[PDB]
């Protein structure tokens, strides 16, 4: 059904969100028990073919939610040995058309940025080489930022820029030069 | 007047209400990810390092 | 339109020297190639998206040679088989 | 007619002229390297899978 798991992917986002708010959490832990966060993190790759459309709202939904999950503490060690890394690249995933792509960029930005930052130096390892092998690209969105289809594809290229910002001063590339 | 002006049918206009329902359930979702996720961001930012973090970057990359 | 010709060329010019360097040696630079593409991912997605009067065609030129420069370096690093 | 008609010094026409020749050692140097690193890239994907490269990057990505 095309429906249901939009709406049951959605359901699971409020579960996990009011959970925190009652560091650690039963919800998430029982996901990764049934094999959820494994097959979730399976999926991820080729998501530029499923990208108003009924697919393409319900991948926000998938990608809205690993951002939440990177937004923990224990989230980054399910979500890390998941090897999410190397299924975000056989993707090759790295006025309203172009808004809707930087906003797929965004969401898997924000899910790569929070993950760095949340556990500590032991996924620093892995954001370095992501920029590093992904160089330039970033450093085009980062240079663009520095009527109303318009103010809203400025807006994801500030929220991209933003993104990346956050893991470079959270990943400590400066200190690699 | 009556009997049809622009208007539709009940088979039609259970299913418009019932799309219009999906979709406005789907935006409001949509809205409140969104809100939480900068509210999120502004706690994480509002710690220290407001405009470093971009100073920084503008030093080092080309402005 | 030629400020942003300007931006690309640079991209590509840094481009081409991590590409070449990586398909050079052999298996010892691949595990920096998918850490490059890894933690900059994204912003290539966008230029290889972006190519699938004067000025626009230099412009559409240098997306190009920057679309396909990352493409020589995904073949020849492996990265498909990461996934 | 003469004594000057849209014309420039002696001063100033050598230093055009050592302009323009720089410009264009500088655009000779540019276009040769370019046309050197085009050949490259030919000689070295001539060899084998032309058009697979990016057929498998159109059909892992989105398209």
């Amino acid at each position: 059904d095309t429906t249901c798991q939009t709406a049951a992917m959605i359901l699971l986002n409020a579960l996990v969100h009011t959970s925190r708010a009652s560091v650690d959490c039963p919800i998430i832990d029982a996901l990764n028990r049934l094999n959820f966060i494994g097959v979730l993190v399976d999926s991820l790759k080729e998501i530029l073919n499923e990208w108003a459309s009924p697919s393409q709202q319900y991948t926000s939904a998938k990608l809205a939610l690993l951002l939440q999950l990177c937004q923990t503490r224990q989230g980054a060690k399910y979500v890390l040995q998941a090897n999410l890394f190397r299924a975000l690249e056989q993707s090759g995933v790295f006025v309203v058309a172009l808004e809707r792509h930087y906003a797929l960029l965004v969401a898997l930005a924000r899910v790569v940025g929070a993950a760095v930052t949340a556990r500590g130096a032991h996924n620093i390892v892995q954001g370095r080489k992501f920029l590093t092998q992904h160089r330039g690209l970033v450093v085009h969105v980062l240079k663009k930022n520095a009527i109303l289809a318009q103010q809203a594809l400025e807006e994801r290229i500030e929220e991209l820029a933003e993104a990346f910002m956050l893991l470079i001063t959270a990943t400590g590339f400066l200190e690699y030069e | 007047s009556g009997t049809g002006l622009g208007e539709v049918d009940v088979d039609t206009y259970l299913s418009n209400l019932q799309t219009k329902t999906t979709l406005s359930m789907i935006a409001d979702g949509l809205e409140r990810s969104a809100r939480d996720f900068d509210a999120f961001l502004e706690e994480n930012v509002t710690l220290e390092w407001e405009a470093q973090r971009k100073r920084i970057y503008q030093h080092f990359g080309i402005k």
